[PDB]
């Protein structure tokens, strides 16, 4: 019933390529990689938990 | 700050001690969940265990319509069909807190398919599973089979993999009243029931054979599956509560008793 | 009747086979890798009763909120180890809580089909959200007057404090949905339904604007990339997978032989560089969220995991099991 | 070259003793999943086998390998003091576990309610006070020195210190310290055994025509009977008639009675999250 109408109206979207947004979640996994203390261990000084 | 550290730590201890006095009354009261297929007459223990006139005429609604879907000459008629409805003699979780002799309890009462809540309930001591006996004729595979499967499922869990069953069977006069009907036989619609015969160790009340063989033979039926599965950490017991039992409270309690005995024996490597 | 859908879910298969030019592992495939990550047990929270469901940060990364199924929803000062705040509840089972980000308001609902949130400015409900059918399944807080809410009965819904009533309600999902994302612009957000099938919707609009259903088992977690663009699911089946929004198809798969466990809660970092996944083998993995290897494996839980969260700052992340005892991992 | 080979023998029963009970000891503190009420009396009878076998063991070596008592008159009325103490606390804490096997299967609904962390504290506390209580105090003021002339000059002398006690302390601590927890302890298992017979019954007479609990009773209850029950018979009998027993007899019974301790922990640690915490530590 509405189920087509709605897969309709879900088809008409545009599409990005694949390869464009993995560069583009590359690049922001990069540049935002040095504010991640996860990542890269923080100064036990600095540690709120320690 | 010091005010700041002390006013903290003031609050923190009256929390842990109102939480040391709220886990020494979780700990002393035990939890059971009342899981049936909602036809299986589960209001009935529960009524045992433990407006409304407009609510019952509703309900006969529900019937009226039932029986206009599938008014006295079409009355006899539709009572002989096979369709989900309430009682014809007469025409949202629940929970119930009751406290058998020095003990504490308190009961659960789910209100579908999917049943993906049941890993939620792992501290439960046992699982009242309430299924009609005599509801083997009325189809949708038959309701006792489904009944039967999902029995199944449960006691095949990975989460629910040291809880126990406790198995009621209602409707124990409606089935001997069906069997001995003679209408809709066990043999045409489980052909087991052919080739099974009475065990010899049974304790009948003072019923006649045919309701002695078909009472059990779905009990042997039910127990087949928890006995197929690994023992230790699950253990069911059948009973024949009729409709108007008000001793299945004790039954419980010593089933709970019984559970936990059992717990504990198979630690320590005694059972 | 059933030919059209049909055919309209080949020609959107096609379509996203053909907007696949280069996957992400071979784009992906010459960063340096993140390396061995060893993280210790900053601080552990012991004294709640029963096993947690779940657990939400606070907005100023140092407080957090945690429910288990005894019924205790108990506030914690992280930093320092003390439970500022517990909350009865009337409903003994509790399946979520949420944290606003005001920090005011704390939401915590559960089996009971009411929802129901708290005024912490001793504590009482505000306004126990009932217009709901079924079990919930998670919150969260948009506002400090508007939650979403998850569902037992497929239906998501949105809700204005004030008013009591669901603003608006979305539908489409086969199954129960089990867990929802919030995106940092509160734009949009997606939920997870036990039909294996992941849905984005639009919070103005009120209808899904795509569709992911590239699992196998049903759904248990959904979380989002800190870019907004990408979400994760956390499947029942060992898999756990990274989806796109502006390519609309799956983008990463992340599996090993060894495990066969499912999955109860995902959670990505402050960079997104790893993804951090609980598993119900009473064990929580670490994956990079792009070369899709495992770098580390976070234990010390008795009984299995059930949330994680990482805090706004990105100080650390916590985990909170069935073992009735929660863990920060710095 | 025959008082080497019973050197070494002790040296790896007083190895295999420390090395058992500290396993013991760090598998309950480490993990807070093994942490009960009952794993702390486990935690007490391990860290009472772990000061016996690091205290009395080595000494009580020494002093039969060397037959002579280097250190001082007063130190050895200490050690005297320690190995009493030990020996009264495993055993009486063998008998606190038994109990509290018992409450737990006998009584089910009031088990939970009857012991916490403060009652099983408490229980502990007051185990090994009544333990100090029987060993420290008689003899540290030297009640228990003897009357007759002999071993008076071994009481004297500094090289000399082989147990000469009085005829009333030889059976009053000897009833406390074993007596008492062995009928305790066979009055348990009795009523266990029966609870789990009947049970047994309960499952073939439900679930037909679908040992262990006698070998794990009697595992537990043999091990500790035969190994400390002669020699407090001998303890007695020595005492009563002086004549038959003689020293030999008297430090083998009471060497084999030291080494159960070594052997509890293997029956009274084979839980299967023990098995699993041990691998996991190595
Ligand atoms: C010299 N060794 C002592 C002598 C008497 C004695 C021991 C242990 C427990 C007791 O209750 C005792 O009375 C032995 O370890």
């Amino acid at each position: 019933r509405k189920l087509v109408e709605q897969l309709k109206m879900e088809a008409n979207i545009d599409r990005i390529k694949v390869s464009k947004a993995a560069a583009d979640l590359m690049a922001y996994c990069e540049a935002h990689a040095k504010e991640d203390p996860l990542l890269t261990p923080v100064p036990a000084s600095e540690n709120p938990f320690r | 700050q010091r005010n700041e550290e002390k006013a903290q730590r003031e609050a923190n201890k009256k929390i842990e001690k109102q939480l040391q006095k709220d886990k020494q009354v979780y700990r002393a009261t035990h939890r059971l969940l009342l899981l049936g297929a909602g036809e299986s007459g589960k209001s009935t223990i529960v009524k045992q265990m433990r407006d409304i006139k407009n609510n019952l005429k509703e309900a006969i609604e529900t019937i009226v319509a039932a029986m206009s879907n599938l008014v006295r000459a079409c009355y006899e008629r539709s009572n002989e069909y096979q369709l989900i409805d309430c009682a014809q003699y007469f025409l949202g979780i629940f929970e119930t807190k009751f406290q058998v002799d020095k003990v504490n309890f308190h009961m659960f009462d789910v209100g579908d398919e999917r049943r993906k809540w049941i890993q939620c309930f792992n501290d439960v001591t046992a699982i009242i599973f309430v299924v009609a006996s005599s509801s083997y004729n009325m189809v949708i595979t038959n309701r006792l089979q489904e009944a039967l499967n999902l029995f199944k499922s449960i006691w095949n869990n990975r989460w629910l993999r040291t809880i126990s069953v406790i198995l009621f069977l209602n409707k124990q006069d409606l089935l001997a009243e069906k069997v001995l009907a003679g209408k809709s036989k066990i043999e045409d619609y489980f052909p087991e029931f052919a080739r099974y015969t009475t065990p010899e160790d049974a304790t009948p009340e003072p019923e006649d054979p045919r309701v002695t063989r078909a009472k059990y033979f779905i009990r042997d039926e039910f127990l087949r599956i928890s006995t197929a599965s690994g023992d230790g950490r699950h253990y069911c017991y059948p009973h024949f509560t009729c409709a108007v039992d008000t001793e299945n409270i004790r039954r419980v309690f010593n089933d709970c008793r019984d559970i936990i005995q059992r717990m504990h024996l198979r630690q320590y490597e005694l059972l | 009747l059933r030919q059209e859908a049909e055919q309209l879910k080949n020609q959107i298969r096609d379509a996203r086979k053909a907007c696949a030019d280069a996957t992400l592992s071979q784009i992906t495939n010459n960063i340096d890798p993140v390396g061995r990550i060893q993280m210790r047990t900053r601080r552990t929270l012991r004294g709640h009763l029963a096993k947690i469901y779940a657990m939400h940060w606070g907005t100023d990364s140092r407080l957090l909120v945690s429910a288990s199924q005894d019924g205790k929803l108990i506030i914690w000062d992280s930093y320092t180890t003390n439970k500022v705040h517990a909350i009865p509840l009337r409903s003994s089972w509790v399946m979520t809580c949420a944290y606003a980000p005001s920090g005011n308001y704390v939401a915590c609902g559960g089996l009971d089909n009411i929802c129901s949130i708290y005024n912490l400015k001793n504590v009482r409900v505000s306004r126990e959200l009932a217009g709901h059918t079924g079990y919930l399944s998670c919150c969260r807080f948009l506002d400090d007057n508007q939650i979403v809410t998850s569902s037992g009965d497929t239906t998501c819904a949105l809700w204005d404090i004030e008013t009591g009533q669901q603003t608006t309600t979305f539908t489409g999902h086969t199954g129960d949905v089990m867990s929802l994302s919030l995106a940092p612009d509160t734009r949009l957000f997606v939920s997870g339904a036990c039909d294996a099938s992941a849905k984005l919707w639009d919070v103005r609009e009120g209808m899904c604007r795509q569709t992911f259903t590239g699992h196998e088992s049903d759904i248990n977690a959904i979380c989002f990339f800190p870019n907004g663009n990408a979400f994760a699911t956390g499947s029942d089946d060992a898999t756990c997978r990274l989806f796109d929004l502006r390519a609309d198809q799956e983008l990463m798969t992340y599996s090993h032989d060894n495990i066969i466990c499912g999955i109860t809660s995902v959670s990505f970092s402050k960079s997104g560089r790893l993804l951090l996944a609980g598993y119900d083998d009473f064990n929580c993995n670490v994956w990079d969220a792009l070369k899709a290897d495992r770098a580390g494996v976070l234990a010390g839980h008795d009984n299995r995991v059930s949330c994680l969260g990482v805090t706004d700052d990105g100080m650390a992340v916590a985990t909170g099991s069935w073992d009735s005892f929660l863990k920060i991992w710095n | 070259v025959w008082v080497v080979g019973m050197g070494i023998v002790m040296s790896l029963i007083v190895l295999a003793i420390v090395f058992g009970n500290v396993l013991v000891i760090t598998a309950i503190a480490k993990f807070e999943r093994l942490q009960t009420v009952t794993n702390y009396f486990i935690t007490s009878l391990a860290c009472a086998d772990l000061v016996m076998g690091l205290a009395v063991v080595p000494f009580g070596a020494a002093h039969i390998l060397t037959k002579t008592w280097t250190f001082g008159n007063f130190w050895c009325e200490f050690w005297t003091s320690i190995d009493v103490l030990c020996v009264t606390a495993s055993i009486e804490t063998l008998c606190v576990i038994a109990v509290d096997r018992y409450f737990a299967i006998t009584s089910p609904f009031k088990y939970q309610s009857l012991l916490t962390k403060n009652k099983a504290r408490v229980i502990i506390l007051m185990v090994w006070i009544v333990s100090g209580l029987t060993s420290f105090l008689p003899i540290q003021m030297h009640w228990y020195r003897a009357t007759h002339q002999e071993a008076i000059n071994c009481y004297a002398e500094e090289t000399c210190c082989d147990f000469f006690t009085n005829q009333a302390y030889a059976i009053a601590s000897s009833i406390v310290s074993f007596y008492v927890p062995l009928v305790i302890m066979v009055f348990v298992y009795s009523r266990v055994f029966q609870e789990a017979k009947r049970q047994l019954q309960k499952i073939d007479k439900s679930e037909g025509r679908f040992h262990k609990a006698l070998k794990t009773l009697g595992i537990i209850m043999g091990t500790f009977t035969l190994c400390w029950l002669p020699f407090f018979i001998v303890n007695i009998v020595h005492v009563i008639q002086d004549n038959l027993i003689r020293k030999e007899v008297y430090i083998l019974l009471n060497w084999i009675g030291y080494v159960n301790s070594g052997f509890n922990p293997l029956i009274y640690c084979r839980s299967p999250d023990f098995r699993i915490a041990f691998q996991e530590l190595l």
